[PDB]
């Protein structure tokens, strides 16, 4: 299986437009990564991480994005906050894993790197595995916004300010969420 | 990290002006509004001014009656507030905040405001008077003494006891602004009344604004 | 314009307790409300926005509910670092308006104040003013009452008081009340008394002295 295309990948999408990759028809070894001791965060919900690749699922999805350390605690079952409510939400019945590592050396930049965006405004919260690219002018006042920014009419996406001399809580982190789908279909992803 | 640094507060006489600056970094200054929020001495937040991204719209509190003008230079990542015809009620710690309706203030330790103190008094050093303990108004083996630091400007004074040796039971009260325009506080300390005639109690009042230090010996009041 | 009212303005609680603060608006504002925390002397920090969503970096113990005119901020298990003043704001219109704030204090059992009275020093009387001082030492809760009696004549308008912050070690308060008079008005009377009304007192305690005695 081509995990190197997801983890050791060159470019990562920002969290508002996170990147889902489908994985099927290959043999995967999980214990290469968990015992690699290369990630700062590796939490698996549902299945035991300890050598339980003795299963076969229909499909395997890998969702990659970039956030900050303060927000890593939000990529977890039943968590609430900016990222979970407005950017990327996981369901309570999560049969999967979340991995994350500090990418301060690759996503920061002197004077700030403002290439990663996060959604700061939304009328409702995101359903599990929803994805919102709507750059509609969020309405915070009584006036309808009519697509133009102005008094009480803010753009929904806002930049990350990734200076390298940040505290760890403010530094960029790369996150990959693995979901294991077992539907009523021929299972092909075994170990 | 959102770093917002306020500067320019100081002592202005009533009717004078002042210009406050806010240096910003850690985010795209052009994508946000900017707000000025002041907080009077122990009195909570009062939003005073708002400026758009391209500075084509400016909003104020009508209480200010056009005395304040907000400005911003984007090339310098800088926000400015010109305070004209200043009144005594304008005495406050002024903060700048990144604005999208929501206010983001400066992250620690960068964001901490600038203190505007509007007063007609010139800077005076304090007068220290002894609050002497009596053997009549005592309390079960414990006696209280202190120093009254009266008639000074501006803030603050610092008070120690016995040049730092006496710490247990010291209460230095927040300064109160008297009608005369001058501040006054008091520092009290409770000690075993058995050891009055033996132990020496000096209060050290340091007023750095006026370049004044006072060491005052508080002796038990013997009529 | 839009008015904000917070409840209960001052709230006492303990570590591990569950805490709720209420904030109501004089007119509807949908969910365009935010909650801020300010520790003494420091700059305010944004805890919640859009009535419900936690700003990143905020401990998940903070949560918000409400809409329309009614909003509630809830801390699930209070921790020692959560004692501060909290403010609510609206971003629906201008002028941007805050709630008056609610101070979260530390809960301890009632404690009566130690009361003292101090006559003016001879040097201050020489200067031309007389400051009589009354001290309430180490009590709880913050709410107390001081009255001045000059020969059993109740004063009003010539006294100023200030209170300390809750102590780091025993969670008590101490208050100072200063009565300011001219050397004339001081030398016209004999009995100066300070009457203290506090919860931890069964009856108001009066401590008095007489002019020039000792
Ligand atoms: C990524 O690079 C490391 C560096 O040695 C390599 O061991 C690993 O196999 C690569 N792929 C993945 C998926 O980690």
């Amino acid at each position: 299986c081509p995990f190197g295309e997801v983890f050791n990948a060159t470019r990562f999408a920002s969290v508002y437009a996170w990147n889902r990759k489908r994985i099927s028809n290959c043999v995967a070894d999980y214990s290469v990564l968990y015992n690699s001791a290369s990630f700062s965060t590796f939490k698996c919900y549902g299945v035991s991480p300890t050598k339980l690749n003795d299963l076969c699922f229909t499909n395997v999805y890998a969702d990659s994005f970039v956030i900050r350390g303060d927000e890593v605690r939000q990529i977890a079952p039943g968590q609430t906050g900016k990222i979970a409510d407005y950017n990327y939400k996981l369901p309570d019945d999560f049969t999967g894993c979340v991995i994350a590592w500090n990418s301060n050396n690759l996503d920061s930049k002197v004077g700030g790197n403002y290439n990663y965006l996060y959604r700061l405004f939304r009328k409702s919260n995101l359903k599990p595995f929803e994805r919102d690219i709507s750059t509609e002018i969020y309405q915070a006042g009584s006036t309808p916004c009519n697509g133009v920014e102005g008094f009480n009419c803010y753009f929904p996406l806002q930049s990350y300010g990734f200076q390298p001399t940040n505290g760890v809580g403010y530094q960029p982190y790369r996150v990959v969420v693995l979901s294991f789908e077992l539907l009523h279909a021929p299972a092909t992803v075994c170990g | 990290e959102v770093q917002l640094v306020e500067s320019g507060g100081g002592l202005v006489q009533p009717g004078g002006s002042l210009r406050l600056s806010c240096a910003a970094s850690g985010f795209t200054f052009s994508s946000y509004w900017m707000s000025w929020v002041r907080q009077a001495p122990g009195k909570g937040l009062e939003w005073v001014a708002n400026i758009k991204q391209d500075a084509s719209e400016k909003y104020y509190l009508d209480s200010l009656k056009g005395r304040f003008t907000i400005s911003r230079d984007n090339a310098k990542n800088s926000l400015y507030l010109q305070m004209n015809s200043l009144r005594a009620e304008d005495t406050a710690v002024y903060y700048c905040a990144r604005d999208l309706g929501i206010l983001w203030f400066g992250d620690y330790p960068w964001g901490q405001g600038t203190l505007v103190t509007v007063s007609s008094a010139s800077t005076k050093g304090p007068s220290v008077f002894p609050l002497a303990p009596s053997s009549k108004s005592t309390s079960g083996g414990t006696a209280a003494l202190g120093c009254l630091v009266k008639d000074y400007f501006p803030e603050p004074v610092t008070v120690s006891w016995n040049s730092g040796a006496l710490t247990s039971g010291v209460h230095t009260f927040p300064a109160v602004l008297q009608s005369s325009g001058l501040y006054s506080l008091s520092s009290v300390v409770t000690v075993p009344s058995s050891s009055l005639g033996t132990q020496t109690y000096i209060c050290n009042v340091n007023h750095k604004p006026s370049n004044t230090k006072v060491d005052k010996k508080v002796e038990p009041k013997s009529c | 314009d839009i008015q904000m009212t917070q409840s209960p303005s001052s709230l006492s609680a303990s570590v591990g307790d569950r805490v709720t603060i209420t904030c109501r608006a004089s007119q509807g504002i949908s969910n365009s409300l935010a909650w801020y925390q300010q520790k003494p002397g420091k700059a305010p920090k944004l805890l919640l926005y859009a009535a419900s969503t936690l700003e990143s970096g905020v401990p998940s113990r903070f949560s918000g509910s409400g809409s329309g005119t009614d909003f509630t901020l809830t801390i699930s298990s209070l921790q020692p670092e959560d004692f501060a003043t909290y403010y609510c704001q609206q971003f629906y219109s201008t002028p941007r308006t805050f709630g008056q704030g609610t101070k979260v204090e530390i809960k301890r059992t009632v404690a009566a104040p130690s009361v003292f009275i101090f006559p003016p020093s001879d040097e201050q009387l020489k200067s031309g003013t007389a400051s009589v001082v009354c001290l309430l030492n180490n009590f709880y809760p913050r709410e107390a009452k001081v009255q001045w009696k000059v020969d059993n004549a109740l004063q009003s308008g010539n006294s100023q008081e200030s209170v300390t912050e809750q102590d780091s070690k025993d969670s008590t308060y101490s208050l100072s009340s200063t009565l300011t008079l001219s050397k004339a008005d001081y030398e016209k009377h004999k009995v100066y008394a300070c009457e203290v009304t506090h919860q931890g007192l069964s009856s108001p305690v009066t401590k008095s002295f007489n002019r020039g005695e000792c």
